[PDB]
């Protein structure tokens, strides 16, 4: 049994997706379908639920239902339609098929977070965090790198092209309130080390194809 | 008519058989709050009643001195008082399987132990989830099956109580 | 809606001895059929949810048995027999009795370990960023334990609040330490109109604040 | 034989009501293949040609003009070629029930917008774990069911073709 579902896809609001929770391996039209989403903050919420053999749905009752829900018989794929978009839609959507007699929901889809922003699309800004003189405490001494204003997720960093890795601490990314992402990523290092090797963080933004490495005591 | 009295004794063997007929069809053992019209085992002992009342009036059909109508009376005033029993009985289990039960009506061992674990009167899931379920387009096809049945069981009792009614002069 | 509350929403738990986490219902679950339904989820970090204890007292093929669960029909006790440093992430209770269903808040169940005292770096603004127009400023606190922590900003020793944002990240594979981050972003303007900026850290390992400063200008 | 003859119509019409009982018990939608006993429509056509077989036989018992014993060999040959006809049903319906059913014979819409998505042949979930289900117990007691019901057709079909072989002599 799998259940593979749609890629991710960012968009603005007012727009629409349609998500597909496509799976393989059992009668598809001997089970439910439904949609659930996960916001940040909150915890899990259901948002609706409809019957492909024969077009039954449930609803909530708190989502007015604004939702529009279809079945495509021919391929076994069902579509989920989110129109008005807000803010507080932001959330992984996830299709789950219902087995019957108990066992509700084994099998579950990967899920596909969606963003709602009315930004666009913008390069990341990589500044360095220099050590200071004061910055001789001994023992380790942190550095990193700065990778600001990028947009949408996700973003990767790694340090010498990946010939370090322990100790590495990249610094999830939440929110902003001037609608751009940025982040940090620090590590621990021997100190002695500082005055004569330098490092370079690469920062790989793939919606936009762009790299860039930026060059310590000062 | 009474002049036809032979042809009426071929009927009453063949009520009696299927009478055994639909009492072995209720010994199915579905569920543990079995209807009411088998725990008691009516059918068997109505259609074997009915079944020696039959054959008895079947090759004789003459004026002996006593047992013969002595016989015939009292098995006559026994097959209205069972008739009336499977009225009364078909009136009751209808309304047990179309409307809530109330009476209980305990089973036998031997078949309870095969199937104990479902219900039958009311088989309608919690969850909402289970609407479009098995265990209800199963269930309405069962409450279906007692329905047809039953039906088919009232229709033959009225035919016997008519005929009965018709030939006790 | 019928709302769901749990206690608590977080847990530190240490290997071995304690296992207590609780789900009530706001309407007495039951069918008077004399079983109550209930299911039990768990998000492992980084994946899709699975179902760790279906009907409340039986648990699924392949799941190892060190798990239970029972209650009265009100109040109900999650229990694992041997808490172990795997079965971390969020678990939610659920009730299926009526529409609409419901799901719980979620309890974030994590590894208690030693305590260990933080550690603070501060990094100052770099003049790339000066000559654009903007300065952040970036507070650090490496490695520490609890994640509770509080980290107040003065600049001239007055108290700024609003012009800052949290992040904390995921505990790592093997060290199971915890890490803060806290951004902060201001014109260039506003920064050049204060000099002295200043991170009070206080936590439950450290005796008394530390304060790191630096002053604009001279190294 | 001849020398009660004038009493055998009736058990021809009782035997067209049974098998007009028990194809109306077959009629309901049970699953989404119904048995060949019921999609071929041969009992209501059975029992007609049953009860108007009948009700010819008992109508004189005397030598008519030419209407009655003409009739009488032209109604018998075809209710013999119904017979053997049922017959070959039956004895393909009983592999189908007991064996994977080769043929499809699928069912009317009218009947199955009720209950369009159980299988009656092969009720075995994929996963070996999931077979303690109430869906399987329900299954297997309507195999019981059906077998019981076929069974007692074919006894009912085989007395009625052996009255009917020993009388029409």
């Amino acid at each position: 049994v799998q259940l593979v579902q749609s890629g991710a896809e960012v968009k603005k609001p007012g727009s629409s997706v349609k998500v597909s929770c496509k799976a393989s391996g059992y009668a598809f039209s001997y089970s439910w379908i439904n949609w659930v989403r996960q916001a940040p903050g909150q915890g899990l919420e259901w948002m609706g639920r409809i019957f492909p053999g024969d077009g039954d749905t449930d609803y909530n009752g708190k989502f007015k239902g604004r939702v529009t829900i279809t079945a495509d018989k021919s391929t076994s794929t069902a579509y989920m339609e989110l129109s008005s978009l807000r803010s507080e839609d932001t959330a992984v959507y996830y299709c789950a098929r219902n087995v019957f007699d108990g066992y509700w929901l084994v099998y579950w889809g990967q899920g596909t977070l969606v963003t709602v922003s009315s930004a666009s699309t913008k390069g990341p800004s990589v500044f360095p965090l220099a050590p200071s003189s004061k910055s001789t405490s001994g023992g380790t001494a942190a550095l990193g790198c700065l990778v600001k204003d990028y947009f949408p997720e996700p973003v990767t960093v790694s340090w010498n092209s990946g010939a370090l890795t322990s100790g590495v601490h990249t610094f999830p990314a939440v929110l902003q309130s001037s609608g751009l992402y940025s982040l940090s990523s620090v590590v621990t290092v021997p100190s002695s080390s500082l005055g004569t090797q330098t490092y370079i963080c690469n920062v790989n933004h793939k919606p936009s194809n762009t790299k860039v490495d930026k060059k310590e005591p000062k | 008519f009474m002049r036809e009295s032979k042809t009426l004794g071929a009927v009453q063997i063949m009520n009696g058989l299927f009478h055994i007929a639909l009492g072995g069809l209720l010994m199915i053992p579905a569920g543990i709050y079995a209807p009411i019209c088998v725990t008691v085992w009516y059918p068997l002992w109505g259609g074997i009643m009915y079944i020696i009342s039959g054959s008895l009036l079947a090759a004789t059909e003459k004026n002996s001195r006593k047992c013969l109508v002595k016989g015939k009376m009292i098995m006559n005033s026994l097959s209205l008082f069972a008739a009336i029993s499977g009225m009364i009985l078909s009136i009751m289990d209808i309304l047990n399987i179309k409307i809530s039960h109330f009476l209980k009506m305990e089973s036998l061992n031997f078949i309870r132990a095969h199937t104990p674990y479902i219900n039958i009167y009311n088989c309608e899931p919690a969850n909402p989830s289970e609407k479009n379920s098995p265990s209800t387009q199963y269930c309405y096809s069962i409450q279906s099956l007692f329905l047809g049945i039953l039906s088919v069981m009232l229709i033959f009792a009225f035919f016997q109580e008519l005929v009965i009614a018709g030939i006790v002069e | 809606d019928i709302v769901m509350t749990q206690t608590p929403l977080s847990l530190p738990v240490t290997p071995g001895e304690p296992a207590s986490i609780s789900c009530r219902s706001s309407k007495s679950l039951l069918h008077s059929n004399g079983i109550t339904y209930l299911y039990w989820y768990l998000q492992k970090p980084g994946q899709s949810p699975q179902l760790l204890i279906y009907q409340m007292s039986n648990l699924v093929s392949g799941v190892p048995d060190r798990f239970s669960g029972s209650g009265s029909g009100t109040d109900f006790t999650l229990k694992i027999s041997r808490v172990e440093a795997e079965d971390v992430g969020v678990y939610y209770c659920a009730q299926n009795l009526e529409l609409p269903y419901t799901f719980g808040g979620g309890t974030k169940v994590e590894i208690k370990r030693t305590v260990a005292a933080p550690s603070v770096f501060i990094f100052p603004p770099s003049d790339e960023q000066l000559k654009s127009g903007t300065a952040s400023v970036v507070c650090l606190l490496n490695n520490f334990y609890p994640r509770e922590a509080k980290v107040q900003w003065k600049v001239d020793n007055a108290l700024q609040s609003g012009n800052s944002q949290e992040s904390v990240t995921e505990q790592d594979s093997k060290d199971s330490t915890y890490s803060l981050s806290s951004t902060l972003t201001l014109s260039k303007a506003d920064y050049e109109k204060h000099k002295v900026y200043a991170c009070e850290v206080t936590h439950q390992g450290l005796s008394s604040p530390v304060t790191k400063s630096f002053n604009r200008g001279e190294c």
